[PDB]
RNA sequence: CCCCCGGCGCGCCGGGCCCGGGUCUUCCCGGAGUCGGGUUGCUUGGGAAUGCAGCCCAAAGCGGGUGGUAAACUCCAUCU
RNA sequence: CGCGACCUCAGAUCAGACGUGGCGACCCGCUGAAUUUAAGCAUAUUAGUCAGCGGAGGAAAAGAAACUAACCAGGAUUCCCUCAGUAACGGCGAGUGAACAGGGAAGAGCCCAGCGCCGAAUCCCCGCCCCGCGGCGGGGCGCGGGAAAUGUGGCGUACGG
């Protein structure tokens, strides 16, 4: 599921991704509090493909 | 040492090594008996946290246990009442599977004493655990100080009356406002406290 | 489809290196019952009128002293039951720069030790003579 | 059916009560037993008080009693840190020890080390061997006058302070108590909307310029 | 008056026994198909679901649980 | 193909141990009704109650906070008094129905895994010595056998270490 949601990330769907994540996960604030870290994770990527 | 690193490991069973070798034991053990006897342990992070001291008199079984409910064993409903207990398709048990798997080892393996168990595999149609016995007349166990306590015969047969990790989440006691209902020693003991009548010698 | 993680344990080191090694292995044998027994009585004789370094088995002894860098080669078994309990250590020791080597089978390596199976041993240091024999490997 | 005229009442008797009569016939009987293991218990320790160990000051919540002193179940650590006693110490001379215990204020803080200084000052301590007395040991001569001591160990008392006769000022006389009270009351319940409105004179000003 | 029985210390010996507190510097520290969410059934005084379980989803770490009306944000308190 | 480990898994009238079963007044885990009441009755009540099932002990269970509170805060459990027939539940009908605070009786706290540190520094059994031996125990001697590195013993548990 988070394979899944990153696609949502990098067409940057958060207000549906965070509604994603919160029918997998659980309640607001866990949602919450693991998306900007696959997004953390995304720019940890976006850092390695340019240089 | 390295079990903090198998630890945060079984914490990711949807990752694809763990998919991959959760799916292969599941399949194996479908493949065994009911109920039979593991060397050693195939999860030892979580047989240490549970108590397990890897020495002479530690034996754990590995054992199946059907996946699903309980539906209430009556020739075609045959509920001579209510419509409120008309019930049988959708019931659920009391206690967890876990519960019942620590039965099924401890009632057949009689000689020996259950301290614990944990998940080991799931499947649509079963479910299965590790649970870890001890043996109460090794002397390994009778010399050692901290676990001569098993030997006491108040510890016989822990899984019948709900003394385990298992068997203490079954029984709903606990600390705090959520547990008014088994405030003394159980869920029996409240509910006599509460409905006897004081009759004093002077009233 | 098996995982590369553990795919990567029938990707084990051939059949010449691992007489070698061994050989290389043969030396820093453990201290047994009675090299402690004829250990104790040689110190405790010194008492009425620095130790070589050894290896090191088992995983809790191995993952701490990579954590701290102290070792130079690491020996791993591959058909551990619970493979899990190794996994985690090639891809640990890539980035520990700690060199990592797969051998087939945990008995011929449980013999290093007097004990049925080891999954780890390690070269944390070596004698003086035993320098060019192992930066070659 | 109800007579002419009389109360409602619920009576919970419609259960089978009567299997579940717990009468008190062992009152007499378990003050006759419960006294002799007291005195059993006594004789047992002897030189100890009977009362045990000692129970510190504590205010006790529900404000219906915040202005009473109980007895405690055991001095914080934080009480006994600064008293210059280790907790695994004290449990040999009869001091309860709980840590959960907190202390948010000081004056609590400061009495209850103030009764163990009056404590240890009370306190006859055995040498461990008889033919050595140890540093911290009490003399000779005080342990003839070591017995055992009846009734709870310091008794907390909850004293008040007397207040001696004074002229009233003339503020007083202009203070008004009450009209204080419903302006202190509109004070802490409109203190959020008055929060609020507060923040929007802000950018009702800027867009005014801007 | 006579046995039995333990207790209590007192002395002999085989013994294992080197352990504490305070200042400062510097490292370490926690339990997972479980918490939790969904839904169904039972239970509870527990009432937009107290407790228990079955099934699906499935954790996090200045996090988590609780703070008796659902939810969002904001501070706290409070345990682990 | 011979051999040697190991990994699994059998089989013994193997060496030595251990479990069943009875009582069940009191205790613990499940299961679990309906007569009864509501002037009928289906929710409810009866009631987590009898009958059934398991396993105990001379006590059991519970128990050292993922606690109560909202204070100037208390501080494991169990038991009595009070809270109180109260808050609350309920064809809001019938009925049902706790907890905190306070006063008592009692009073008691601690071990792991992990974390690392100790050269596995630990343990069972057989051979032997002494000493007691109707609780087969201690001490020492055995390149005696074995367990254990897929982790024993020591240090150490949130009050910090």
């Amino acid at each position: 599921y988070e394979r899944r949601a990153m696609e949502l990330l990098k067409v940057s769907k958060d207000k549906r991704a965070l509604k994603f994540i919160k029918k997998r996960v659980g309640t607001h604030i866990r949602a919450k509090r693991k998306r900007e870290e696959l997004s953390s994770v995304l720019a940890a990527m976006r850092k390695a493909a340019a240089k | 040492g390295a079990y903090k690193y198998i630890q945060e490991l079984w914490r990711k069973k949807q990752s694809d090594v763990m998919r991959f070798l959760l799916r292969v034991r599941c399949w194996q053990y479908r493949q065994l008996s009911a109920l039979h006897r593991a060397p050693r342990p195939t999860r030892p992070d979580k047989a240490r946290r549970l108590g397990y001291k890897a020495k002479q008199g530690y034996v754990i079984y590995r054992i199946r246990v059907r996946r699903g409910g309980r539906k209430r064993p009556v020739p075609k409903g045959a509920t001579y009442g209510k419509p409120v207990h008309h019930g049988v398709n959708q019931l659920k048990f009391a206690r967890s599977l876990q519960s019942v798997a620590e039965e099924r080892a401890g009632r057949h393996c009689g000689a020996l004493r259950v301290l614990n168990s944990y998940w080991v595999g799931e499947d649509s149609t079963y479910k299965f655990f590790e649970v870890i016995l001890i043996d109460p007349f090794h002397k390994a166990i009778r010399r050692n100080p901290d676990t001569q306590w098993i030997t006491k015969p108040v510890h016989k047969h822990r899984e019948m009356r709900g003394l385990t990790s298992a068997g203490r989440k079954s029984r709903g006691l606990g600390k705090g406002h959520k547990f008014h209902h088994t405030i003394g020693g159980s869920r029996r003991a409240a509910w006599r406290r509460r409905n006897t009548l004081q009759l004093h010698r002077y009233r | 489809k098996v995982p590369p993680a553990i795919n990567q344990f029938t990707q084990v080191l051939d059949r010449q290196t691992a007489t070698q090694l061994l050989k290389l292995a043969h030396k820093y044998r453990p201290e047994t019952k009675q090299e402690k027994k004829q250990r104790l009585l040689a110190r405790a004789e010194k008492k009425a009128a620095k130790r070589p370094p050894v290896l090191r088995a088992g995983v809790n002894t191995v993952t701490t002293l990579v954590e701290n860098k102290k070792a130079q080669l690491v020996v791993i078994a591959h058909d551990v039951d619970p493979i899990e309990l190794v996994v985690f250590l090639p891809a640990l020791c890539r980035k520990m720069g700690v060199p990592y080597c797969i051998l087939k089978g945990k008995a011929r390596l449980g013999r290093l030790v007097h004990r049925k199976t080891c999954t780890t041993v390690a070269f944390t240091q070596v004698n003086s003579e035993d320098k060019g024999a192992l930066a070659k490997l | 059916a109800p007579s002419r005229n009389g109360m409602i009442l619920k009576p919970h008797f419609h259960k089978d009560w009567q299997r579940r009569v717990a009468t008190w016939f062992n009152q007499p009987a378990r003050k006759i037993r419960r006294r002799k293991a007291r005195q059993a218990r006594a004789r047992r320790i002897a030189p100890r008080p009977a009362a045990g160990p000692i129970r510190p000051i504590v205010r006790c919540p529900t404000v219906r009693y915040h202005t009473k002193v109980r007895a405690g179940r055991g001095f914080s650590l934080e009480e006994l840190r600064v008293a210059g006693i280790h907790k695994k110490v004290a449990r040999t001379i009869g001091i309860s020890v709980d840590p959960r215990r907190r202390n948010k204020s000081t004056e609590s803080l400061q009495a209850n080390v103030q009764r163990l200084k009056e404590y240890r000052s009370k306190l006859v301590l055995f040498p461990r061997k008889p033919s050595a007395p140890k540093k911290g040991d009490s003399s000779a001569e005080e342990l003839k006058l070591a017995t055992q001591l009846t009734g709870p160990v310091m008794p907390i008392r909850n004293v008040f302070k007397k207040e001696k006769a004074r002229v009233i000022t003339e503020e007083e006389k202009n203070f008004k108590a009450f009209a204080s009270l419903r302006m202190a009351r509109a004070n802490a319940r409109l203190f959020g909307i008055r929060a609020k409105r507060a923040k929007e004179a802000a950018e009702q000003d800027v867009e005014k310029k801007k």
